């Protein structure tokens, strides 16, 4: 050889020379660390009730104000981050992975594989997962719920994306380079993960980025109807759910947890843009 | 006022890495009743100068020069201003005909849209009617039936003729056509050049044509421009250049054409060396590294175009020596056919009574049938081992269909296919995959067979990493395949979308010559390569068959290349093998009154 | 006074107008004596259209409704015969006179002697011996099998009088008015049910013999709780209930509407599980855990901006505005040093964090549903009990299955839900605080309690019955049955133009006097 | 393709007939219909609640209950709620209401979203895109209660500044709307302004990101260059050819935006006082009704399955290279 570089080496080099997406990956993963390093640092712990200071605007002892019960809002939202960010990232990853594999397999192969996979997908769309999520979610307050939640949100969140990917793959599998790869002996999974997924990857990324926020807001939609995570344990979704009522009268209670969600989605979108530009060779920004 | 005038044009694409100075300061002009041809080596900047003149270069092109159409300096006009000329005064034919057509509109719709842009009072009924008329004038068979054919449902030559029709839809005042005849056989390109001549005589419309073959130039063009390493390198009349060339490069290039008066073997002589890097470009004449006449003065500074005769210009500080001498004299290099030839006659492919048929339908959702295309009508083919079979014939006559019926190793529609002893139907799935280890292909459209999201290294290495090669062999083979075809190391990190077009075709050849298969299927493998570079590919293919005993299925519209490397040929018209046999009883006398016409219509490269 | 309605003389108001209110669900059944028909708001709407025997004052005191009955009296009281007489002007919507047969048919329908009727409550008709005809058809004499102290509440409060045609056979009761009520006899009549828009319109009764109402119609809009305040904010409805300080703030700072409040009858409580086997099967433990919970801080925090001087409820029978109310929670006063003293002198030693009897830790389970609105009391009680050494972990149930899965089967240690006070409160205690009552979900009781409960509702003296009710209340405070926390404040946000309408408390509105202020 | 229809109609009939078996059995297990009777201060005597249990089945084997249900569910008898009200007529009412609420907002939302995303792809990192991108993410990361409540705040300010009530948002028609045949349409369109704005903001925000990412792939291709060489302006070439090519992944998103949202607009119909198909699902769950839920899954399946036929049809129309169906 002399200096031959694979495709993923080039992709990594191209991704880390877009500084917006580099910065909004360090930020995304440093406020995950700060959601655990900080709670054992700040004055007031969560679930510490100050009956002297009920519903106070942000100040000196309470940097982000208090709650109706007097709980320090900053500690509360940190603990909410701990649970809600983990669930958001996990749901995004699992939903995108399942949608990608199901859509790619069914779209690329056709025949009985397409028919049975879309049979299962259409079965999962018809049956109302809303009851399965409205009744199962208020069962037990532990990691069990975070787990059962992702299993249900992730298991009943990928069907639409799978249809989208299948549609794109039916057109992609009629290309000329797919035929060439088949003519050269490339196995049907090297074809998929090396030619189909990268050429369909510009939409998988937006799926992951959007599913982060969608998963975090699914557990607030639950709390609006009376379901969802129960009082004793706190998550960012429940904090927003308890804030939207007083979003006007007492803005801080709603604003600070919600601004955290806005920041999370903004970073998860800038990083997605960086990767999308990395995988596309005709990107205009990387033309120095 | 001249119909076109370019001065000091220069294009330097600024991609991620060293900028590539494609064009460095050229200048020419075209007059209304005159055709100017731009010949040159592959990658020398011709199709970047073309897009610079027209104005459709990418956002990172960084053009800097002066181009004026009819007094109007169009290098800087807004897109609105440069969309009143781009269809009515400047008609353009692009190099790649496949990617140039939107894949979701019927070809009749595309031609009709081109018509109705610049005369919006025509309508839709009349616009589609006249677009059909254009399809017939160009020469596509079943115009009415084929007008609603999405571009992926056309041959490689019909798909190019559609682009030609789009260009000549509005009778423009300037035709910038880039190799407008690489996918058309002799007897159809005859009439395509005829309609271009009609646009020259019935109208004005000086033509700037960029071709890689020289017979077309010898009879169509009026002046010639030889372009090498960005510079216009030799300029003269077409008749005077061919007999009084005075630039070492044009001496090596004009004397390396296929001869058509040769036999099997006959290693034609290419120019010895490698193409310039076009990035570093040490001071002096860029052809100095390959020049038999290079001296130490030739390296100090780059020579400019100096007058040597009447309307004759050569960029060469010593040409008085080149005067009169021949290529065999200027280039003392001699090529002789003395290889370790292997002779055998065991069948490797045997096609019997193959049939393939396509359905024709109209509509958006219902898709009701309107006819059929009998792409193949019962051919009988037979290829020995160590020999080549040359498939020639009319464009749109099933040549590309048979090549891809054998290659998809499966039971055909209504025939029998036997590759390397097997019956293709008798195969399972694991025996088939093991079988396609010695059989490969070069697709007719080389850019579409390479995906855009993989660098060049991963494209070439992809075959020989699905068949068990480590990354010390995968790398030593790619490093040696890159220089066999004439590419450069450091192009292995570039994506296929940023190559010339003859470079994209050499990538697909390199990808096919990995794994040294026993049968190599070539679908016009040297069509967009220039005369000198394609000579080294043929010399490579010929010498790689004498030893290792490879057998090629070679289909192409150049009946001179085929003369060199075809033991047996099979003329194929309308989907049937009109004539076949060894390429002496069919090239010598043809006993059928279409192959005689095709053999008698070849363009002779001597202008007189 | 406990009532705040912006009283005005009716004659100084407008002679028209359209009061527009809101419900939370379209009434499935229109019969108030049916299980699917009884409800707080459905009965509240029907009170404008149906007869009622007594008018309950601001503190629950009752006086005879002259518009329907000329005189209701306790005649002979040896078997407690009660005599109702109707004035010769009351007629139904169809035009037939109101006679004794309506009373007889209704109280036979709810007597429970025929199981086909799906009655919501018996209301003391179970004790009625027979109903006969008095001097004429407008007089009914109701004879009781055994004395019933709470007899004025048979056709009063939440109970009305329904026509004899709609309570005469099981079919008419259960499905007679599934899709619109039967005849009415009151100041208004319902004459528009828009089941697709879910709006009910009540107009003036053409044959109403009493005072002529100032309004012209009343319109009910089925609105979700999220739409209730935005609809009031721009002239769509002109009365809501602002339960939370949030809605209170948004409504208070809105021009044109004025918030008026009066203590409502509904309240909250902790219910202890004294079933044999739960930690709290011993009386002393219950009386020591309850002496370590601060109900005053619970009240003051959970009613932060809704009221000034937020206090807890201290009575199991009556409510703050009702008469006969008194503070009976003197045995279970807050002071926490005595809880520590008693738990030490009872066995549960302080092992570092929480008290442990023998390896077993003093750990209590709290079950509440409706997590958002009642997390407030679960979390304050836990915080104030941790300082004694009692764990009290919170188990927030969904509320879909709360009673059926946990409360009725006894799978709890402390359960918190709500009761509702009534102007006639004695009937509910023989079902809640009796040993065999069907609502004694925690199985705490004594024969003393039963012997006193079935002695209060046997005294035909209106005041002596209240004294005996307080005896029963003092007894149920003395065994840690439950801990009433807070009774809801009746903060309603009404348009400032409204008059004679607002937050009434336990008292009832009259509908011929509510109207809009002139000009 | 008549043969294809003969295949798919059975392939969907079995699917529907089995999905509305799973739901009936699951809800028969999970639901406890009689709890609402217990969460009542005057708890009905035990006798009349055991009687109610026996009245609506609830003591028969679940398979027998489903057999009875489907016995006359095929002839339009979709049953009866826990309170005697019929289910079929209410089904009709609710689907009508949700149609009238959703069509305008959703169709304009997706049209606007396609335009905004395509515009943001052409100006990839310019100020116009940066602004539009933050706006889309802001909308997607807030609950719709908040977006709609902000709309209500603004509308109230406009009403209180002009002095006339020109924004009436709650309900579906003016309570007590008087005469007119036109003044009826004026009232309906007056009440549709804010619900449509909420739905359109959500739809445009969601669709623009997908459109942007789909268009960036076809931005730099060659057929756009040849379209421009015909004589088309860069703007017109990009739209007419690039956007036409880029729409293929969005066929699915839309065809499922015809469905799925019928029951997912619950929060838009909460604030504005509309009643259909989002209220009814929440009511079915909260009241523990299996007939309501079954009658809803039947219709929602009948829509989400005929949005899987339209989807394949639109896919091979939008792209002729998919020789699938
Ligand atoms: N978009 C691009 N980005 C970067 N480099 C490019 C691009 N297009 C062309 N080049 C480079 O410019 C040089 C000349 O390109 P061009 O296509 O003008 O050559 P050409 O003479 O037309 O070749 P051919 O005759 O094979 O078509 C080549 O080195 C090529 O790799
Ligand atoms: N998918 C298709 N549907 C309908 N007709 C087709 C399809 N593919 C090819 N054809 C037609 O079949 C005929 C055979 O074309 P083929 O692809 O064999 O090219 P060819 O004969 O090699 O032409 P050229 O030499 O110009 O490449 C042509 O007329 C073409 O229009
Ligand atoms: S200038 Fe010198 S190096 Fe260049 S072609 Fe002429 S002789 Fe050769
Ligand atoms: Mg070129
Ligand atoms: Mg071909």
């Amino acid at each position: 050889m002399t200096e031959f570089a694979s495709r993923r080496t080039l992709v990594v080099r191209r991704f880390l020379r877009n500084r917006a997406a580099v910065a909004s990956l360090a930020a995304l993963l440093l406020l995950f660390v700060s959601a655990y390093a900080l709670p054992p640092l700040l004055p007031y712990s969560y679930d510490d009730l100050d009956f002297n200071a009920l519903l106070q605007p942000p100040g000196t002892k309470h940097w982000l104000g208090t709650n109706a019960l007097g709980q320090d809002l900053l500690a509360q939202t940190l603990r909410g981050m701990q649970k809600s960010m983990l669930i958001g990232v996990c749901v995004a990853v699992i939903s995108t992975g399942i949608a990608a594999t199901v859509g790619a397999i069914s779209g690329y192969f056709g025949g009985w594989r397409d028919r049975t996979l879309m049979w299962v997908v259409d079965l999962l769309l018809v049956v109302p997962s809303f009851i399965l999520i409205a009744i199962v979610t208020p069962r037990t307050k532990n990691s069990a719920n975070i787990m059962f939640l992702v299993l249900l949100l992730a298991g009943f969140g990928w069907m639409i994306s799978s249809r989208m990917v299948r549609g794109m793959t039916m057109s992609l599998r009629e290309r000329e380079f797919i035929r060439a790869a088949r003519y050269m002996g490339v196995s049907s999974r090297r074809i998929i993960v090396g030619h189909v997924v990268p050429n369909v990857a510009s939409i998988l990324i937006i799926d992951a980025a959007l599913n982060v926020a969608a998963a975090i807001l699914a557990e607030t939609g639950l709390s609006f109807l009376g379901f969802g995570i129960q009082p004793p344990d706190v998550s960012l979704g429940t904090l927003i759910a308890d804030g939207t009522a007083s979003a006007t009268a007492f803005p801080w209670v709603f604003l600070f947890p919600a601004s955290i969600l806005v920041l999370i989605l903004v970073c998860a979108n800038l990083t997605g843009d960086g990767l999308r530009d990395a995988l596309d060779p005709a990107s205009r920004s990387l033309r120095r | 006022s001249p119909l076109l005038e370019v001065t000091d044009l220069a294009v330097t694409f600024r991609t991620d890495g060293d900028p590539v100075t494609a064009v460095r300061g050229i200048s020419y002009r075209v007059e209304p009743g005159e055709v100017v041809a731009m010949v040159g080596e592959s990658g020398s900047g011709k199709s970047a100068a073309a897009m610079a003149v027209v104005g459709l270069l990418p956002e990172y092109a960084q053009v800097r020069g002066s181009v004026r159409l009819q007094g109007t300096e169009l290098l800087g006009l807004a897109d609105n201003a440069m969309s009143r000329f781009r269809g009515k005064a400047i008609g353009t034919v692009f190099q790649d005909p496949m990617s140039a057509l939107t894949p979701v509109y019927t070809v009749g719709d595309q031609i009709a849209e081109a018509i109705e842009v610049h005369q919006p009072r025509v309508g839709k009924k009349a616009a589609r009617r006249r677009a059909v008329e254009l399809l017939d004038l160009v020469g596509i068979s079943q115009p009415q039936r084929r007008s609603r054919a999405f571009p992926h449902e056309l041959s490689g030559g019909e798909r190019q003729r559609v682009v030609i029709a789009i260009a000549i839809a509005n009778d423009p005042d300037l035709l910038i056509c880039d190799d407008p005849t690489t996918a058309l056989d002799v007897t159809v390109q005859a009439q395509i050049l005829d309609v271009l001549k009609a646009a020259r005589d019935v109208t004005g419309a000086g033509v700037l044509i960029i071709t890689h073959d020289l017979g077309v130039v010898a009879e169509f063009a009026d002046r010639a421009l030889v372009m090498y390493a960005g510079r216009v390198v030799e300029s003269a009349g077409v008749n005077d250049l061919y007999r009084d060339r005075r630039m070492p490069y044009t001496v090596g290039l004009l004397g390396s054409v296929p001869r058509l008066d040769a036999a099997q073997g006959t290693r034609l002589v290419p120019i010895p060396g490698a193409p310039p890097s076009l990035a570093g470009l040490a001071p002096g004449c860029p052809f100095a590294p390959r020049c038999p006449l290079v001296i130490d003065e030739c390296l100090t500074a780059e020579p400019e175009l100096l007058d040597v005769a009447t309307d004759h210009r050569a960029a060469c500080i010593r040409t008085e020596l080149v005067t009169g001498r021949s290529a065999a004299d200027i280039y003392r290099v001699k090529t002789e056919a003395r290889p370790a030839a292997l002779g055998d006659a065991s069948v490797v492919v045997r096609v019997r009574h193959l049939v393939k048929t396509y359905r024709l339908a109209k509509g958006v959702v219902l898709r009701r049938a309107i006819g059929e295309v009998r792409a193949v009508d019962g051919i009988s083919l037979e290829l020995r081992q160590g020999r080549t079979l040359g498939i020639v014939g009319e464009s749109g006559s099933g040549k590309s269909t048979t090549l891809h019926e054998i290659l998809e190793l499966a039971a055909p529609q209504s025939g029998s296919i036997e590759v390397l002893g097997t019956d293709v139907a008798t195969l399972g799935t694991a025996e088939r995959r093991s079988l396609r280890r010695d059989i490969q292909v070069v697709f007719q459209d080389p850019v579409a067979s390479l995906d855009p999201r993989l660098p060049v290294f991963d494209l070439i290495a992809e075959p020989l990493q699905a068949n068990g090669f480590g990354k010390n062999e995968t790398h030593a083979r790619v490093a040696e395949l890159l220089d066999i075809v004439g590419l450069r190391h450091g192009d292995a990190s570039r994506y296929p979308a940023e190559f010339s077009g003859g470079q994209k075709q050499r990538i697909g050849i390199a990808r096919a010559l990995a794994l040294q298969p026993k049968i190599l299927a070539l679908d016009d493998p040297v069509s967009a390569l220039d005369v000198s570079i394609q000579a080294g590919i043929i010399n490579l293919l010929l010498d790689l068959q004498e030893q290792f005993g490879l057998s090629y299925l070679f289909v192409s519209h150049d009946l001179s290349v085929v003369k060199h490397l075809a033991h047996q040929v099979a003329v194929m018209l309308a989907g049937t093998v009109v004539e076949q046999g060894d390429s002496e009883e069919v090239f010598g006398n043809p006993k059928h009154e279409y192959t005689r016409r095709l053999l008698g219509a070849v363009p002779q490269p001597d202008p007189a | 006074t406990t009532s705040d309605i912006n009283q005005q003389d009716p004659a100084t108001l407008q002679d028209g107008g359209n009061l527009r209110l809101s419900l939370t669900d379209f009434p499935p059944n229109f019969n108030i004596l049916h299980i699917d028909g009884n409800n707080a708001e459905v009965a509240a709407m029907m009170k404008a259209t149906l007869p009622r025997a007594f008018i309950i004052g601001p503190d629950g005191s009752t006086t005879v409704d002259t518009n329907y009955f000329t005189s209701i009296e306790l005649t002979r009281t040896a078997p407690q015969v009660v005599t109702y007489t109707i004035n010769p002007e009351a007629v139904w919507s169809d035009g037939t006179p109101i006679t004794w047969r309506d009373i007889a048919s209704q109280i036979h329908a709810i007597s429970g002697a025929d199981k086909a009727f799906e009655i919501a409550s018996s209301s003391g008709a179970e004790r009625v011996a027979s109903v006969t005809r008095g001097v004429d058809d407008r007089q009914a004499v109701v004879t009781f099998a055994k004395p019933y102290a709470e007899w004025r509440g048979m056709f009063a409060g939440n109970g009305m009088l329904l026509p004899a045609s709609m309570t005469a056979t099981p079919e008419a009761f259960n499905k007679g008015q599934l899709d619109g009520p039967g005849p009415s006899a009151g100041p208004f009549v319902v004459s528009a049910l828009d089941r697709t828009a879910q709006r009910i319109v009540l107009t003036r009764n053409p044959r109403w013999w009493g005072a002529r109402p100032r309004l012209d119609s009343i319109t009910y809009l089925v609105l979700d709780d999220a739409a209730r305040l935005p609809a009031l904010q721009n002239n769509t409805i002109d009365a809501t209930g602002v339960g939370t300080l949030d809605q209170l703030t948004i409504a208070a700072r809105t021009k044109g509407i004025s918030i008026r409040r009066a203590p409502g009858p509904s309240w909250y409580h902790f219910t202890l599980n004294g079933a044999p086997g739960s930690i709290l099967a011993d009386k002393a433990l219950r009386l020591a855990i309850a002496k370590g919970i601060d109900r005053y801080t619970i009240a003051r925090v959970a009613q932060y901006g809704l009221t000034s001087d937020p206090v807890p409820l201290n009575n199991h029978v009556f409510v703050a505005g009702q008469d006969g109310y008194q503070d009976n929670s003197g045995v279970v006063a807050y002071n926490p040093e005595q809880a520590k003293r008693e738990l030490d002198a009872l066995g549960w030693r302080r092992s570092g964090a929480f008290r442990e009897k023998d390896g077993r830790q003093l750990v209590i389970r709290d079950l509440f549903y409706d997590a958002q609105s009642t997390r407030q009391f679960a979390q304050i009680a836990q915080h104030t009990l941790a300082q004694i050494g009692v764990k009290l972990e919170l188990q927030a149930k969904s509320g879909s299955g709360f009673f059926s899965d946990y409360v009725n089967v006894g799978a709890f240690d402390i359960a918190q839900f709500g009761w509702v006070g009534d102007a006639f409160p004695l009937s509910s205690l023989t079902q809640i605080y009796a040993s065999d009552g069907e609502s004694n979900f925690g199985k705490i009781g004594s024969p003393q309690i039963d012997a006193a409960i079935e002695r209060t509702l046997a005294e035909l003296d209106p005041g002596k019955a209240r004294a005996l009710a307080n005896q029963v209340d003092e007894l149920i405070w003395a065994e840690g049955f439950s801990l009433p926390l807070t009774q809801s404040p009746g903060t309603v946000a009404v348009r400032s133009t409204l008059a004679n309408f607002g937050a009434t408390g336990l008292a009832d509105l009259d509908y011929t006097a509510i109207g809009f202020m002139r000009r | 393709m008549t043969r294809y229809l003969a295949r798919r109609l059975l392939n969907y009939l079995v699917l529907l007939a089995l999905a509305s078996f799973l739901t009936y059995c699951l809800t028969s297990l999970a639901f406890s219909p009689l709890e609402s009777l217990m969460q009542r201060s005057p708890r009905p005597p035990q006798a009349v609640i055991d009687a109610k249990a026996h009245d609506l089945g609830l003591d028969r084997p679940i398979l027998a209950r489903y057999a009875n249900w489907v016995s006359h569910a095929v002839r339009g008898d979709f049953g009866t709620t826990i309170t005697g009200q019929p289910v079929g007529t209410e089904l009709g009412r609710r689907i009508g209401v949700s149609l009238r609420l959703l069509v305008v907002g959703s169709v304009f939302g997706t049209v606007a979203g396609v335009v905004i995303g395509a515009w943001g792809a052409i100006r990839q990192y310019r100020l116009s895109d940066r602004v539009m991108t933050t706006l889309a993410l802001l909308v997607l990361s807030t609950p719709t209660f908040v977006v709609a409540n902000l709309l209500i705040l603004g509308a109230l300010r406009v009403n209180w500044a002009v002095g006339i009530q020109l924004f009436d948002y709650t309900g579906e028609t003016s309570p007590g709307v008087a005469g007119g045949v036109w003044d009826r349409l004026g009232d309906r369109l007056q009440h549709l302004i804010l619900p449509s704005l909420t739905l359109a903001l959500a739809a445009a925000a969601g669709f623009s990101r997908y459109q942007r990412n789909a268009m960036l792939d076809v931005l730099g291709q060659d057929f756009i260059r040849t379209a421009r060489a015909k004589g088309l302006t860069r703007r017109r070439a990009l739209l007419k050819h690039g956007l036409r090519t880029a729409l293929i992944p969005m066929a699915t998103l839309f065809a499922y935006g015809v469905a799925g949202l019928v029951t997912g607009a619950v929060f838009v119909e909460k604030i504005f006082g509309w009643h259909g198909m989002g209220e009814w699902m929440v009511r079915g769950i909260s009241t523990q009704d299996t007939n309501i839920v079954a009658a809803i899954t039947v219709f929602s399946g009948a829509v989400v399955l005929l949005a899987g036929l339209l989807s394949d049809v639109i896919y091979a129309a939008l792209d002729p290279r998919v020789r699938v169906s």
